[PDB]
């Protein structure tokens, strides 16, 4: 999920509004 | 700033701001 994504590894914009409503 | 490693409230923040009026959802385990 977005831990792993965004805090273990190196995010995106395109990954974060995966969890926007 | 988007690109780079966020970790618990930063991330939380990042949400906030990318996804303005929409909101979010946060789960940390899913």
């Amino acid at each position: 999920g977005i831990v792993e994504q965004c805090c273990t590894s190196i995010c995106s914009l395109y990954q974060l509004e995966n969890y926007c409503n | 700033f988007v690109n780079q490693h966020l970790c618990g409230s930063h991330l939380v923040e990042a949400l906030y701001l990318v996804c303005g009026e929409r909101g979010f959802f946060y789960t940390p385990k899913a």
